[PDB]
């Protein structure tokens, strides 16, 4: 996330693929 | 001006400074955006516009 950000829908750009972007946040609420 | 268009169209503008390096017209628009200040949402929320 610090290096895309959010914007928009998957419904309107064509050519749009699916992956799991990481978190750096997310292992922090691990703890 | 064919050779030079056939670059413009299909490697971007990487094409005069050294081999020519494709890239989509999709993201080709949406990359010369970032060069005059757009930011690229603007280009795939009206693609067909």
């Amino acid at each position: 996330t610090d290096n895309t950000f959010v914007s928009g829908n998957c419904d309107v750009v064509i050519g749009i693929v699916n992956n799991t972007v990481y978190d750096p946040l997310q292992p922090e609420l691990d703890s | 001006t064919s050779a030079l268009l056939a670059g413009t169209i299909t490697s971007g503008w990487t094409f005069g400074a050294g081999a020519a390096l494709q890239i989509p017209f999709a993201m080709q628009m949406a990359y010369r955006f970032n060069g005059i200040g757009v930011t690229q949402n603007v280009l795939y929320e009206n693609q067909k516009l």
